[PDB]
């Protein structure tokens, strides 16, 4: 099988400047027909992929001229031109010269733009929860950059770290910015002891007395 | 106009058989070539195999041909991958695509496959409550996806979900929404969670 190479993220990309995202094939994807056969797919958080570029020089329906290709025949380069933030997403390089068809690793687009401090938002547990034996406490960091953030969570005054699940989003379509979620589950018992519940993005921070 | 319904999806038992279903729409389907393609949690894209118009011509990832047949039955307009003997590696969402490499590709949406041998678990789904911002905790199922809309999917700007976290053999996500405080609690807000493998379908309205 022919095996594509590409990094797994592409350095961070200001908006309005070019984009390089670079594959490498392990025999010649050029044919004796004057064809290279190299396509590039991209594929959007939550979405299928979608053929961006087939064959090196042909345009999939309804994609934009800012996206080109070239590349002598085992070295390639995906450039995306004034990049916008709807452009996010992993890139993927493919062949099929022989069969089977192969791709490559895919290579995330990484945004680069304006450091924002997250809007921080906290919810005690529903009194839905509470019949459960469990209750969750819930902070959501909003829009912010860069990803790299760390939450902390205090029950009266002291740092808790047992029972706590963090995750992020992608970057945003939009905004090109982050936001994540960290829940602290408790027992009913364990929160109805307590008072004072607090979350503290990494200097911002929210908190409420039950 | 064009469409690929996929389903035959779901929890499967290692060693097990399981047939997957795509059905086309809105095009000849019986004057394309059709292929599957499966992506594994957090991972890449697997070329599977492809099958011409007529039937007569199927090729294969060879690592995968003694695995996987792909059928297809232009009369009703579907194309089929049956899997046999399988393990916790084929574990994927699986695509079917039309005419890949061309003007006329396109992909489902695909289909979840698992293999384990655990137990299929809906879940458990609580509000968020207090521009404000909403949202609901989705919590202990299993096995993946959950699908998580606001108001069927009408309430799109300022949604933001986070990935599922796996721990101690289960599922959990939350979703939110960022909405303007003359709108809510003025107006109707909902987040429809479904979890296809358990058949779930819920709806949470977000109260003071």
């Amino acid at each position: 099988d022919i095996v594509m190479t590409q990094a797994a993220f592409s350095n961070p990309v200001t908006l309005g400047t070019s984009a390089s995202i670079s594959c490498r094939s392990s025999k010649s994807l050029l044919y004796s027909n004057g064809i290279t056969y190299l396509y590039w797919y991209l594929q959007k958080p939550g979405q299928s992929p979608q053929l961006l570029i087939y064959q090196m020089s042909n345009l999939a329906s309804g994609v934009p001229d800012r996206f080109s290709s070239s590349g002598s025949g085992t070295d390639f380069t995906l450039r995306i031109s004034r990049v916008e933030a709807e452009d996010v997403g992993v890139y993927y390089c493919a062949q099929n010269l022989e069969v089977p068809w192969t791709f490559g690793g895919g290579t995330k687009l990484e945004i680069k733009r304006a450091d924002a401090a997250p809007t921080v938002s906290i919810f005690p547990p529903s009194s839905e929860q509470l019949t459960s034996g469990g209750a969750s406490v819930v902070c959501f960091l909003n829009n912010f950059y860069p990803k790299d953030i760390n939450v902390k969570w205090k029950i009266d005054g002291s740092e808790r770290q047992n029972g706590v699940l963090n995750s992020w989003t992608d970057q945003d379509s939009k905004d090109s910015t982050y936001s994540m979620s960290s829940t602290l589950t408790l027992t009913k018992d364990e929160y109805e002891r307590h008072n004072s519940y607090t979350c503290e993005a990494t200097p911002i921070v929210k908190s409420f007395n039950r | 106009e064009v469409k690929l319904l996929e389903s035959g999806g779901g929890l499967v038992q290692p060693g097990g058989s399981q047939k997957l279903s795509c059905a086309a729409s809105g095009f000849d389907f019986s004057g394309y070539w059709m292929s599957w393609v499966r992506q594994a949690p957090g991972k890449g894209l697997e070329w599977i195999g492809e099958i011409n118009p007529d039937s007569s011509t199927i090729n294969y990832t060879p690592s995968l041909k003694d695995k996987f047949i792909i059928s297809r039955d232009n009369a009703k307009n579907t194309l089929y991958l049956q899997m046999s003997k399988v393990r916790s590696e084929d574990t994927a969402l699986y695509y079917c695509a039309r005419e890949t490499g061309t003007r006329f590709d396109y992909w489902g949406q695909g289909t979840t496959l698992t293999v384990s041998s655990a137990t299929t678990t809906a879940p458990s789904v609580y509000p968020l409550v207090p521009s404000v911002t909403l949202g609901c905790l989705v919590k202990g199922y299993f096995p993946e996806p959950v699908t998580v809309k606001w108001n069927y999917g009408a309430l799109s700007s300022g949604v933001r979900t986070v990935s599922s976290v796996l721990q101690s053999g289960f599922y959990s996500l939350s979703s939110l929404v960022t909405v303007p405080s003359s709108t809510w609690p003025s107006q109707t807000v909902i987040c429809n969670v479904a979890h296809p493998a358990s058949k779930t379908e819920l709806i949470k309205r977000i109260e003071p």
